[PDB]
């Protein structure tokens, strides 16, 4: 994994463009990923 | 268990599987030329 | 929305299909975000 250097992020699939890091944001425990607005993926959780 | 299943159900009793918590690995499927029909539908087989 | 397509992110798409197939979907996506776009281009032009 790397933090803070855009690169090509493939999530369980799920893939596309740009830079992750720490959120902010803290997910419940059942949820697997969230979307803002319409069809911006903002933040996943590392499967691994 | 289910490609080199001893028998295999009637068309009127097609016969439901489950399958989860496993890596498929289709490579090995459509690289042998023992099927005589491959077709796919939506997805390319190739891209598995 | 999807346009009708198989799904409405290009990553999908062109992951599941291969380009002899995946054409006419990209295709479909095309023609319908061209027509969002020059709708809100003219929308903005009346009202600039």
């Amino acid at each position: 994994l790397v933090k803070n250097k855009c690169v090509n992020f493939n999530f369980n699939g799920l893939t596309g463009t740009g830079v992750l890091t720490e959120s902010n944001k803290k997910f419940l425990p059942f949820q697997q990923f969230g979307r803002d607005i319409a069809d911006t993926t903002d933040a996943v959780r590392d499967p691994q | 268990e289910v490609f080199n299943a001893t028998r295999f159900a009637s068309v009127y009793a097609w016969n439901r599987k489950r399958i989860s918590n496993c890596v498929a690995d289709y490579s090995v499927l459509y690289n042998s030329a023992s099927f005589s029909t491959f077709k796919c539908y939506g997805v390319s087989p190739t891209k598995l | 929305s999807n346009f009708g397509a198989i799904s409405s992110v290009l990553n999908d798409i062109l992951s599941r299909l291969d380009p002899p197939e995946a054409e006419v979907q990209i295709d479909r996506l095309i023609t319908g975000r061209l027509q969002s776009l020059q709708t809100y281009v003219t929308q903005q032009l009346i009202r600039a």
